């Protein structure tokens, strides 16, 4: 016979890059958009802006 | 001479119908009610009442 190496995600490399959270109502809740802005960083240059 | 008390008889029918309607479930929001796997916080949620 030939048995079937499981492989977990978690314990890989790649699991770096992303965070992985379940969310579990999310298929109900993905009817809307969730639309959050992030940031920008800005200089104080001299002159009155 | 006198008369009798006649009295009469009939046989009715019962006819048969019926009526149905009928609504739907969508599956988005299947998972939110019944499972039991929403431990703490998702019982008692927005999306779920």
């Amino acid at each position: 016979c030939s048995t079937l190496s499981l492989v977990r995600f978690l314990e890989l490399g790649l699991s770096v890059a992303c965070v992985c959270t379940k969310f579990p109502e999310l298929s109900y809740v993905a009817e809307g958009t969730i639309q959050f802005e992030v940031q920008q960083p800005m200089i104080a240059r001299d002159g009155p802006h | 001479p006198a008369d009798q008390p006649v009295h009469n008889y009939m046989i009715k029918r019962l006819d048969r119908r019926s009526l149905n309607a009928a609504f739907s479930i969508a599956v988005e929001a299947l998972g939110l009610i019944s499972g039991e796997n929403l431990d703490g916080t998702h019982i008692s949620s927005a999306m779920r009442l």
